[PDB]
């Protein structure tokens, strides 16, 4: 299958009390390897799967002070920000970064990645070609051109290209027994009365990994996108995920609509009809 | 692992 | 500036049975900013040893968290979330559909 390894780094400034929460966490696909948190007592990267738990100090010592680093990069980058945007010294603000690299099932390059947000809106990414920048406003453009003149793309680029990908394929041979499995989903239905006349159909998928899901309901082959009411993939708590959708249909027209399941797990997709 | 790159500012 | 509401799932790792023990997981996502406050309730009480994810966020920048806790359903007691978020009026308090 296809594989990414991603990380996310979260800065919000607290004004008046200290120094900004930074926050990074690391995920090899949906499962999280890695931590860091500001406030936590250790001021190391630590271990949160059980297959990274086997690198060395050295590891360990070159990822906190990396991590430390991207810190006070995030740190600068919040005063900036609020005199970019004329804003005020007391509010808090944050600052979110996100990067990493995705490998297809050939174990090859796909794509890297490299995005910035400032209050949770789009500041500045690297497009697809690692050479360019997209900048989502007036401000952003500033940083467009500085980052143009240190020649920022160049560096990122040899990381994700090649750095980011040797390291993914690591993890994926060295966690290979829980990040290369599929676990199909386990689904069932159920049926509630909501009048005389009609009835919700409910179909579940659980203790599927990986998230990527698709869950839909037809009527005579008809596909039922505005009547469905759909929850967001959601996590087990034991890295597996659930997710269910519904549809409120006339009691004895039951049997007229289909439940579909798509899912890796699944060699053929699953068609359900309610069973008395 | 993290990239080993001292990030230019915003 | 531009804010969004939590979206609140509430339900157990495993499907419910009465006596058996499993997790109850409160995942509150797409919100914006990160400054949450997420509790688990036990009739209407707080639960003390209630742990959670390591703040995380989306492709459109919205975080998640998942706040979970050890516990062993009954017929007797009702479970809920009470999440605060400078979106909402009141705290938003979401009961756990005993099975759904």
């Amino acid at each position: 299958g296809s594989h990414s390894m991603r990380y996310f780094f979260t800065s919000v400034s607290r004004p008046g009390r200290g120094e900004p929460r930074f926050i990074a966490v690391g995920y090899v696909d949906d499962t999280q390897f890695v931590r860091f948190d500001s406030d936590a007592a250790s001021q190391r990267m630590e271990p949160r799967a059980p297959w990274i738990e086997q690198e060395g100090p050295e590891y360990w010592d070159g990822e906190t002070r990396k991590v430390k680093a991207h810190s006070q990069t995030h740190r600068v980058d919040l005063g900036t920000l609020r005199g970019y945007y004329n804003q005020s010294e007391a509010g808090s603000h944050t600052v979110q970064r996100m990067y990493g690299c995705d490998v297809g099932s050939d174990w090859r390059f796909l794509r890297g990645y490299h995005q910035y947000a400032y209050d949770g809106k789009d500041y500045i990414a690297l497009k697809e070609d690692l050479r360019s920048w997209t900048a989502a406003d007036m401000a952003a453009q500033t940083t467009k051109h500085k980052w143009e003149a240190a020649h920022v793309a160049e560096q990122l680029r040899a990381y994700l290209e090649g750095t980011c990908v040797e390291w993914l394929r690591r993890y994926l041979e060295n966690g290979k027994e829980t990040l290369q499995r599929t676990d199909a989903p386990k689904t069932h239905m159920t049926h509630h009365a909501v009048s005389d006349h009609e009835a919700t159909l409910r179909c579940w998928a659980l203790s599927f990994y990986p998230a990527e899901i698709t869950l839909t309901w037809q009527r005579d082959g008809e596909d039922q996108t505005q009547d469905t009411e759909l929850v967001e993939t959601r996590p087990a708590g034991d890295g597996t995920f659930q997710k269910w959708a519904a549809v409120v249909v006339p009691s004895g027209q039951e049997q007229r609509y289909t439940c579909h399941v798509q899912h890796e797990g699944l060699p053929k997709p699953l068609t359900l009809r309610w069973e008395p | 692992k993290l990239n080993d790159l001292c990030f230019t500012n915003v | 500036m531009i804010q969004r509401t939590p979206k609140i799932q509430v339900y157990s790792r495993h499907p419910a049975e009465n006596g058996k023990s499993n997790f109850l997981n409160c995942y509150v996502s797409g919100f914006h900013p990160s400054d949450i406050e997420v509790d688990l309730l036990k009739n209407g009480e707080r639960i003390e040893k209630v742990e959670h994810s390591d703040l995380s966020f989306s492709k459109d920048w919205s975080f998640y968290l998942l706040y979970y806790t050890e516990f062993t359903p009954t017929e007797k007691d009702e479970y809920a979330c009470r999440v605060n978020h400078v979106t909402l009026s009141q705290p938003k308090i979401v009961k756990w559909d005993r099975d759904m």
